[PDB]
């Protein structure tokens, strides 16, 4: 809860969001003073998206490591939307727990069958499931704006989600994350195939060169069958080739669908 | 459980409160009754009966009536049942709902059923890309082989009836399911409809001073539910101006009441 | 309970 | 269903003919065939009919039909039930046309009670041949009504009256006499037929001037049978407006002039027939 | 306890040399599975994990199952054979609590391992589940997506599946942080198909020599498994014979037929 | 200890034999060539130890002289026959189904061997599925693996099912294939030959007849089915006993085959 | 479609083009074919997909074609355009040679017509053709042996050995294992053995399927005798042997 | 907040029209009530998202006071319902005791479901209860200053139940903004954050292209945020040019030959 411990290094990709999620994190946090002669405390409250496993976790984990935050594991409909009962009763608790302590963070995640869809009125419908995301509704504002606590959500898809809530005081912002270029996908195999087995003097672009449109987390698994073949060879240590022959496998192997 | 019907109720109407179509209530008795009531005649010779029939039309024409005198000579168990309910909300409900209607006419036979509408329920392609119309097609599958599956019964079978004759399956339209087929057409022929004015028109009141072939001849494409309609609105033609017994020049005030509405929709602007 | 699930509808 | 149990708000309540104009004939096409059965039934056994069952309006929309459909509930004192041909479909198959046999049986354990239905185009189709994956369902919960006021099952001393505002479309087996026995057509009336209809506002309301009626409903060519009761209204809507609460026929006539074309630029769509 | 009737203990036959021929696969699983447990140090050597799961793309009547079938003695541990439709329950959460309990015996079954079929009863990207009944079939899903990788620590397990078609069926669950691969069975090439015959009917007469390389031809896109059907409709011919003898004519006889049954397209342009 | 109730349709055979089921002798032929095989020399490709068939489909168009090979063929059995008729999709409580079928067989390996039947998985039968459909889809996905890789050892070892329907192009290419069938057998209509025992064996019982030439009647009639020619074959009987004579005639065969197609009947040849 | 740039002008967002990658995706429906050039002769070979023993042997309309005693021409797939890519070739030869006064190149050749297919598929109301072809035969007065292989798209590469359409690649690695530029076959019969040997795997050992010529300097062309093949098809599957 | 009527531009067309329809439910009854003339019990009416219709809506309770509670019909969608709907009827007795408080319902009906049919999903309790809390109502002239109404995203796409259209059918589109309008909306949305006045909405005026009411509130909040984002106290007012495309962001990558 007090350390997620990643950091800037442990992230390549596109990076630049970070520097706008290093904005609200900091001002109200350090010095609205840069601000107070134009609109004190004029942020309020922001959001994240992105396609599945885009870094939209990993990055603001990237900074509650920073600032000494200290967020929250109970998270999305994993701990609380399965065994439930009086959900506002742990998030009264939870204010309660919130109510003075600093330097801390709420996140979760998974919001698209818990706060986004109102049910359209069928599917059996729900109502626990309202009355505990109101009652943080309620919660919500109770001294956010004077007070210095911020507010993160999550989602694989934000349209997806809830507009009706988005009464805007209550929300400020919704960025946004995607694919990045060659270079996000330079510095990553500086890190997750850097931990393995592997020869060096190694140009790591190429590959970059032949992924194309893709995201990160998969590239772990490359990086789990690259180090596959002086295996198969019964050899030691990991090529570059290895490399081509598994990107060879994998995408044009997987976009048959 | 389906229901059954004895003497609670009946049609209340006759072979003799019905008319025309004579070829028709002799090919239908055939099947039905004289087979549950003279057996051995035919027994000497011992062929296979025939048994329940379809009979369509246009709309009207008695496709749906003349059940209704023969089932009030039935000597028989009978039934009040349509199409459109066997479909339920559950899924199973519909085939359960159906197989033991067979078992009560077995619990209760020999006996007949009939159905007054199932052209919703009989189509030709037992379409497939969607998870509701299967399950109507497994009410027509369940029946399929009810009729003439394994050991059926002695019965006479479902009796169809509709508007349409072309839009359902030949699985069904053929013999050991649907061994007769009729035709309920009008056409206006002269032969019957002589008859037919004159069975409605015995019945009910009449001054023996009035015309009455002022309009037979003079039309000639006509059908047989609409008819009741223009002596039906003879008298309603009659008390408007208060009269308690109907005069001549009604069904002329009533000829052109019912019929002529010929042809004026977009004439000059229909194709040219 | 003293039920499970079953059910259909149409799609449109 | 409890939802049959809902329905039934005014079955008696009377609003009676006075407050009606333009149909003094289309009503006496109409008194005759509904209350004679309902009043007198052994006439048509003293006569020797197969009484009717069955009738329905047609005409533009906005025209006092539904008015009409209530105005009869008056004179029986008898009951009644209004219900729309919409607000029937559901997900579950069946459920939509279970409700039809569940309400004629409902007349049955009381009456003298008849049946009002709105909107039936949209039951109102001609059964086709090839179709959707469901549009074929209201055509099974259509034939369900084709059944049940003339089916196997008899019935008598209940009635249904429908109406639309296009008669075309309609399955023609529906249309079989013995299912209704008699159609008419209410249209946008005449002058005089619209001039009834204009002063029953003034009948109620505190008039004050004479009559300023023959050139002003010169311009009442174009209007509606229902457009009125806003124009009856919003003369006063803006004579008071100047704080002025006593009516006058010299404020009307900035509204009826107004309501034409603000009518007219999305008026006179169509006229089924 | 509920599961001792499916909990398999069964000694079942098929193996190599029994298997018809397959190569470019055998190895594959032992790599997903047994370099893993034989030598698992050396993905320490390598220094990662070595890898989980696996599915079958559509492949019917292909040898989709029977590796399943092969392991079952190479294997040389524990396994499991469970299959989809088991799960569903005539009551609500009797059935997602099963997948929580069958891993303790997993667990109790250290070096212990399941195949699974028939899975293309979950998997499905459509989930609108109008109504209370289904939702519990999502619940079905996701306990089991839970319990899958809510597994940690799969120092001996490798839970795996199958089926004949995903491309339009199953989710996207897909993750390494799930599942990592996938892996591919379809046609056979000639030369694979020459490996699949005279070996079975090595244990079989050929009363006569018929030279079946010229029999078959890569044109002609047979099944995997109208072969063995090949191999005793010949048979079945002389099953319509006195004479148990072995002739090339039947084999001419019944490619001849079943493919009376099998597709042809025209070859209108030709194309 | 003793068996689930829904079983019950394990029981006797109807009245039929291979005297009845004429013209498709090959046919009948091959659906024996299933059945001698491990019973006669079971060890003839067991201990040739070649392989070991297993069930089968034949289909064609309705009423073709399918069911009663179905049911005749059990007269002969010496093993035991089972029933179904479409109730697999008792729906509600979804899972049963699934418990319906795999009580289904573990009975019959109770009591193996034991042929089975199927009739009209046309229902059942197709997987192509986007939005909605299922709910039925796990009991062929069951059933399919029901066969194979868990019991599939000895699942269709002595079993031995048959399954007959109609239009096979419509549902899973997964089925048919050899794994759980073995031959897409086929019922076409008849021949000429053919069609003349058939309207001569249902002519069995009628009369003490003459003066007949009864198959020149096949010469007026063309390939239709060996199903519906006792069809021609009842009303010829009926037509006289709507004239009372006991005794038959050609004339009346002349008349009843007209009797059915010329009703059931476009100069648009725009082609050559 | 008079213009209209239908789908033959949209880009994609990837960069092809939709519907040339579709054509040689329909070409490898269709017969196969090969090429070789060894030191001085050059060779060819096609199939005939099986008839019932009725398509007309005598007159078929096959897969090499000549343009000149020195020029051949095999393809692979659609037929109905091939038919004219072999009329406005032949064509150029004769007026090549006429107002030149001498005969063509084959570098001038498979230069046109791999670049008339680019304008069949860079204009407005065309399709492309669906079709893949080569080249083959020697230059005037010159040992040396040349063909050029040609696709819809519209480039032209030479090769040593090539195959197309049907099952290539089960084929054309036999090929790259014995051929090679190291050093040719010696003459005639040994690219031919070479030759047929390749095929057999797609053949069913029907030798009256497939079809072939030869080519020689001093335009010495030539077709073979069905004999003649089939006692190479028979004394090479004498060596089976093993 | 006690905002003022306006606190929107200078629509003083519609508001001071407006309102002239909800005199007589505020008030008037002398003559209206002794005339007994048509009373519109809620001006229930309509124009898609972007607009302060709600700010014209609460803005109009400045004057008939009403307190701060207006749920919808996301409250009346729940697991075997009825209790909120229940709490729907009740909800105007409750507030029949003594008050011009009035709330506002919001719908978007079929903005779950399809609309392949003009037969239509006309939602379950709505579609009743809105009835009776309708039909059997007035307001005395006196503490029922206004009547509690709703509004939609489209008047196309409804199945008019009894009185739905009968008398309650008050109802105009509002009419989008022009450059006169708009300079002055924007200007309200920075009385709260000065800038370099070096160039007014005035030189925007011919600036802007196709913007709604709502979205321009996502223009100063950003644009005054963009200056700041260069920590500038002095607040720019060119942040707004290359803000303003942050409704969508462009896609501007290194133009290549423009
Ligand atoms: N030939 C006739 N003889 C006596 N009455 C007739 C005749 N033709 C029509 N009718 C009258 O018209 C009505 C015809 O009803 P009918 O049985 O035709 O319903 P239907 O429209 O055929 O039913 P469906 O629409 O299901 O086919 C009867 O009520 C009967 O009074
Ligand atoms: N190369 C081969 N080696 C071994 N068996 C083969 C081979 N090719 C085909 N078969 C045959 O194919 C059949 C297996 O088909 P397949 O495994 O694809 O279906 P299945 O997996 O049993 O289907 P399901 O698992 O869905 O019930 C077996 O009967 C087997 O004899
Ligand atoms: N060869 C025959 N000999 C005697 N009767 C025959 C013969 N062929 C068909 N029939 C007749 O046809 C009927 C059987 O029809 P069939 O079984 O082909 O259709 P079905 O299978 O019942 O329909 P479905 O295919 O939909 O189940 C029996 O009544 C039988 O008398
Ligand atoms: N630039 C990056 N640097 C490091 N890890 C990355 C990067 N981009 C993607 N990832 C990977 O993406 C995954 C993010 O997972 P997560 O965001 O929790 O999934 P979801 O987005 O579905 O919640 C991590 O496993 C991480 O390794
Ligand atoms: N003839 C009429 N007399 C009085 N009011 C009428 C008349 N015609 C229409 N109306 C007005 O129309 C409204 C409803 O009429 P209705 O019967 O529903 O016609 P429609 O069904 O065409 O809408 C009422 O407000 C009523 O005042
Ligand atoms: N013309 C306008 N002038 C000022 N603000 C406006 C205008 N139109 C919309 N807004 C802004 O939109 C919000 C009000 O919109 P609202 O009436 O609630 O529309 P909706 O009901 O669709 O959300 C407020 O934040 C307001 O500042």
């Amino acid at each position: 809860e007090e350390k997620p411990d990643v950091t800037y290094s442990d992230v390549g990709g596109c990076k630049d969001q970070i520097e706008k999620l290093r904005e609200v994190v900091e001002l109200p946090l350090l010095s609205p003073e840069r601000f107070a002669t134009l609109g004190i405390d004029p942020p309020k409250g922001i959001l994240l998206y992105g396609p599945p496993g885009t870094g939209k976790t990993l990055c603001a984990r990237a900074v509650a490591n920073r600032t000494d935050a200290t967020f929250i594991r109970v998270i999305g409909s994993e701990l609380v939307q399965k065994y439930v009962g009086e959900g506002a009763r742990m998030v009264r608790e939870l204010f309660e727990m919130a109510r003075t302590k600093k330097a801390c963070i709420i996140f979760f995640d998974e919001i698209d069958a818990v706060g986004g869809a109102r049910f359209d009125d069928g599917a059996g419908g729900d109502n626990e499931v309202q009355r505990t995301m109101l009652e943080l509704i309620t919660q919500l504002d109770g001294f956010d704006p004077r007070g210095n606590i911020k507010v993160m959500f999550a989602t694989n898809r934000p349209n997806t989600l809830d507009p009706a809530l988005l009464r805007p005081g209550r929300i400020d912002r919704k960025v946004e994350f995607s694919l990045p270029d060659l270079e996000g996908r330079a510095n990553i195999f500086r890190i997750h195939s850097k931990s393995m087995s592997v020869e060096r003097g190694i140009r790591w672009e190429l590959i970059s060169r032949l992924c194309p449109n893709s995201t990160g987390a998969e590239l772990r698994s490359v990086c789990t069958e690259a180090g596959m073949f002086a295996i198969r060879a019964r050899r030691k240590v990991a090529t570059e080739k290895d490399f081509l022959k598994a990107v060879d496998k994998v995408i044009s192997g997987y976009k048959k669908f | 459980s389906i229901s059954v019907m004895g003497e609670n109720e009946k049609p209340d109407v006759t072979y003799a409160d019905v008319g025309g179509l004579d070829m028709q209530k002799q090919e239908i008795r055939e099947a039905v009754e004289l087979p549950l009531v003279q057996a051995d005649l035919y027994e000497q010779i011992g062929i296979d009966p025939p048994r329940g029939v379809l009979l369509y039309g246009p709309p009207g024409t008695g496709k749906t009536m003349l059940v209704k005198a023969v089932a009030n000579s039935t000597k028989a168990a009978f039934i009040r049942v349509n199409g459109s309910e066997f479909v339920h909300k559950y899924l199973g409900e519909g085939p359960r709902m159906v197989r033991d209607v067979f078992r009560l006419a077995r619990e209760n036979a020999p006996s007949i059923i009939f159905i007054d509408e199932v052209d919703s329920i009989a189509t030709k392609r037992f379409d497939a890309q969607t998870g509701s119309d299967r399950e109507v097609q497994r009410i027509l599958i369940e029946l399929l082989t009810q009729m003439d599956g394994f050991d059926q019964s002695t019965n006479v079978k479902v009796i169809m009836a509709t508007n349409r004759a072309d839009t359902l399956d030949p699985a069904l339209l053929r013999p050991g399911r649907l061994d007769r087929k009729i035709e309920f057409p009008s056409l206006r022929d002269r032969r019957e409809r002589r008859l037919i004015f004159g069975t409605i028109a015995s019945k009910m009141s009449l001054a023996p001073e009035a015309d009455l072939d002022s309009l037979i001849i003079r039309n000639d494409s006509l059908s047989g539910a609409v008819i009741a309609a223009i002596m039906q609105e003879a008298g309603l033609r009659a008390v408007r101006k208060n009269r308690y017994v109907i005069l001549q020049s009604d069904l002329e005030e009533a000829y052109a009441t019912q019929v002529k509405t010929d042809n004026t929709v977009d004439k000059f602007d229909f194709y040219k | 309970s003293a039920r499970l699930g079953g059910a259909s509808i149409a799609v449109q | 269903d409890p939802l049959v149990y809902n329905m039934t708000s005014f079955e008696q309540g009377e609003i009676t003919f006075d407050g009606i104009g333009g149909l003094t004939e289309q009503i006496r096409e109409l008194r005759e065939v509904i209350e004679l059965p309902l009043k007198n039934p052994e006439i048509f056994q003293r006569v020797g009919i197969k009484p009717p069952k069955g009738v329905l309006l047609y005409g533009p929309p906005g025209t006092g039909k539904t008015l009409l459909a209530k105005a009869v509930a008056a004179t029986i004192g008898a009951n009644f039930i209004f219900s729309p041909a919409s607000g029937i479909v559901d997900k579950y198959i069946g459920e939509s046309a279970r409700i039809i046999r569940e309400m004629f049986a409902y007349a049955k354990e009381h009456e003298p009670c008849i049946i009002f239905m709105d909107e039936v185009d949209a039951i109102g189709g001609r059964r086709f041949s090839e179709g959707t994956s469901a549009d074929r369902e209201i055509q099974r919960t259509l034939m369900e009504l084709l059944t049940q006021m003339d089916g196997f099952d008899n019935l008598g001393q209940t009635k249904i009256i429908m109406a639309t505002n296009r008669p075309d479309t309609l399955d023609p087996a529906l249309l079989r006499p013995g299912r209704l026995d008699r159609k008419v057509e209410i249209p946008l009336p005449n002058e005089a037929g619209r001039l009834e209809i204009f002063k029953i506002h003034t009948a109620k309301v505190k008039k004050t001037g004479e009559f300023d009626f023959e050139a002003a409903v010169k311009m009442s060519d174009g209007f509606n049978g229902a457009d009125i009761r806003n124009c009856a209204t919003e003369a006063g809507f803006f004579a008071i407006r100047d704080d002025r609460d006593h009516i006058n026929p010299d404020d009307l006539m900035k509204a009826v002039r107004k309501v034409a074309e603000v009518k007219k630029l999305e008026g006179t769509i169509e006229y089924q027939k | 306890p509920m599961v001792s009737v499916m909990k398999m203990d069964k000694s079942p036959t098929e193996s190599y040399s029994d298997i018809g021929g397959l190569e470019s696969q055998i190895q594959e699983i032992k790599e997903s599975v047994e370099l893993p447990l034989t030598h698992p140090e050396l993905y320490e050597e390598m220094g990662i994990k070595p890898p989980k799961g696996v599915i079958l793309y559509g492949a019917p009547g292909t040898g989709k199952t029977l590796l399943a079938k092969a392991v079952a003695n190479q294997t040389s541990a524990t396994f499991l054979r469970i299959v989809g439709s088991e799960l569903i329950q005539k009551y609500l959460g009797d059935g997602p609590r099963l997948c929580r309990q069958i891993f303790k015996v997993a667990g109790e079954n250290a070096p212990s391992i399941v195949f699974i079929d028939e899975i293309d009863a979950i998997g499905t990207k459509r989930y609108d589940s109008n109504s209370g009944g289904e939702r519990e079939i999502q619940r079905t899903m996701l306990e089991l997506l839970n319990q899958l990788d809510g597994f940690d620590d799969r120092g001996d397990v490798k839970v795996i599946m199958a089926t004949n078609k995903i491309e339009t069926l199953d989710p996207a669950l897909i993750r390494p942080g799930r599942i990592d691969r996938k892996i591919l069975f379809e046609n056979p090439d000639l030369s694979t198909k020459k490996k699949i015959l005279g070996i079975h009917t090595s244990k079989m007469n050929l009363s006569e020599d018929v030279n079946l390389e010229t029999l078959v031809t890569t044109k002609d896109d047979l099944s995997g498994a109208d072969i063995q059907a090949m191999c005793t409709e010949a048979g079945l011919l002389a099953l319509r014979e006195r004479r148990m003898q072995v002739t090339a004519e039947d084999f001419k006889q019944a490619k001849e037929r079943v493919m009376k049954n099998k597709v042809e397209e025209n070859l209108e342009g030709l194309y | 200890a003793d068996p689930l109730v829904s079983l019950m349709m394990v029981e006797k055979v109807p009245d039929s034999t291979y005297d009845m089921v004429g013209g498709l002798t090959k046919q009948i032929k091959e659906i024996k060539e299933v059945i001698e095989l491990p019973v006669k020399h079971p060890e003839l490709f067991e201990s040739l130890g070649i392989a070991q068939p297993k069930g089968v489909i034949l289909y064609g168009p309705p009423g073709t002289g399918k069911t009663l090979l179905a049911r005749a063929v059990a007269h002969h059995t010496d093993c035991k026959f089972i029933r179904v008729s479409g109730a697999e999709l008792v729906q509600k409580y979804i899972g049963e189904g699934s418990r319906m079928v795999r009580e289904l067989f573990v009975m019959a390996r109770e009591h193996a061997p034991s042929i089975i039947f199927m009739d009209e998985i046309d229902s059942i039968g197709s997987t192509r599925v986007e939005g909605s459909g299922g709910g039925d889809s796990e009991v062929q996905r069951t059933m399919l693996e029901l066969l194979n890789q868990l019991d599939g050892f000895e699942t269709s070892k002595n079993i031995k099912i048959i399954m007959a329907t109609n239009r096979l192009d419509i549902l899973d290419p997964a089925l048919l294939r050899p794994g759980r069938i073995d031959r897409k057998i086929e019922f076409p209509p008849p021949s000429v030959a053919a069609r003349a025992e058939i309207l001569r064996i249902h002519s069995r019982k009628m009369n003490l007849t003459r003066g007949i030439n009864l198959r020149k009647v096949a010469e007026k009639m063309n390939g239709c089915s060996g199903a519906d020619v006792k069809g021609v074959c009842t009303e010829a009987g009926m037509y006289a006993l709507r004239e009372r004579r006991i005794h038959v005639t050609q004339e009346d065969f002349e008349l009843a085959v007209g009797k059915v197609m010329n009703k059931n009947q476009s100069v648009a040849k725009l082609f050559k | 479609m008079s213009g209209y740039d239908r789908a033959l002008s949209i880009f994609s967002p990837d960069g092809h083009i939709f519907q040339v990658e579709y054509a040689l995706e329909a070409v490898k429906r269709g017969t196969c074919a090969v090429g070789v050039k060894g030191k001085n002769c050059v060779v060819l070979g096609c199939e005939r997909r099986s008839t019932l023993k009725l398509q007309d042997t005598r007159i078929t309309p096959s897969k090499v074609s000549k343009i000149d005693s020195h020029v051949v021409l095999s393809f692979s797939g659609l037929n109905a355009d091939s038919r004219i890519l072999i009329e406005k070739a032949r064509v150029e030869a004769q007026s090549h040679r006429l107002t030149l006064e001498d005969p063509v190149t084959v570098e001038y050749l498979t230069r046109y017509v791999a670049g008339v297919q680019q304008r069949y598929t860079q204009s407005g109301g065309v399709r492309p053709f669906g079709v893949s072809t080569l080249i083959a035969g020697f230059d005037p007065r010159d040992d040396e042996p040349k063909l050029y292989q040609t696709e819809p798209s519209g480039i032209y590469s030479s090769w040593s050995a090539q195959t197309i359409g049907r099952n290539s690649k089960t084929v054309r690695e036999f090929l790259e294992k014995n051929y090679d530029r190291k050093e040719p076959p010696a003459t005639v019969e040994e690219c031919v053995k070479l030759t047929v040997r390749s095929l057999l795997e797609v053949v069913q050992t029907g030798a009256k399927n497939i079809e072939i010529t030869v080519v020689k300097p001093d335009s010495d062309i030539v077709a073979l005798s069905s004999e003649e093949i089939n006692q190479y098809v028979t004394q090479i599957e004498q060596e089976k042997q093993e | 907040p006690t905002e003022t009527y306006s606190d929107v531009g200078g629509l003083d067309k519609q508001i001071e029209e407006l309102v002239e329809a909800i005199v007589l439910p505020m008030k008037r009854a002398d003559k209206f009530k002794d005339m007994g003339i048509r009373a519109p019990k809620g001006a229930l009416m309509y124009g898609p998202p972007g607009t302060g219709k709600t700010l014209l809506a609460r803005a109009c309770a400045a004057q008939t006071n009403a307190t701060f509670l207006k749920l919808a019909a996301p409250q009346l969608v729940q697991m075997y319902i009825g209790e909120g709907a229940k709490l729907v009827r009740d909800a105007f007795a409750l507030a029949k005791e003594k008050a011009p408080t009035i709330i506002f319902i919001d719908e978007l009906d079929a903005i779950g479901t399809k609309r392949f049919d003009s037969e239509k999903s006309g939602d379950r309790e709505v579609q009743r209860t809105m009835l009776e809390l309708l039909n059997q109502l007035d307001g005395f002239s006196s503490d029922d200053r206004v009547k509690v109404l709703a509004a939609t995203n489209r008047v196309d796409v409804l199945d008019p139940a009894l009185l739905r259209s009968g008398r309650l059918d008050r109802k105009i589109e509002f009419p989008l903004p022009s450059e006169d309008s708009r300079a002055q909306i924007l200007q309200i949305h920075s009385r709260k954050m000065t800038t370099d006045d070096d160039i007014n909405w005035q030189e925007l005026a011919r600036s802007t292209d196709e913007f709604n009411g709502a979205q321009l509130k996502a223009v100063t909040v950003e644009a005054g945020m963009i200056a700041l984002r260069n920590g500038q106290s002095s607040v720019k007012h060119e942040d707004f040019v290359e803000g303003i495309s942050e409704v969508q962001a462009r896609k501007s990558k290194s133009v290549s030959f423009y």
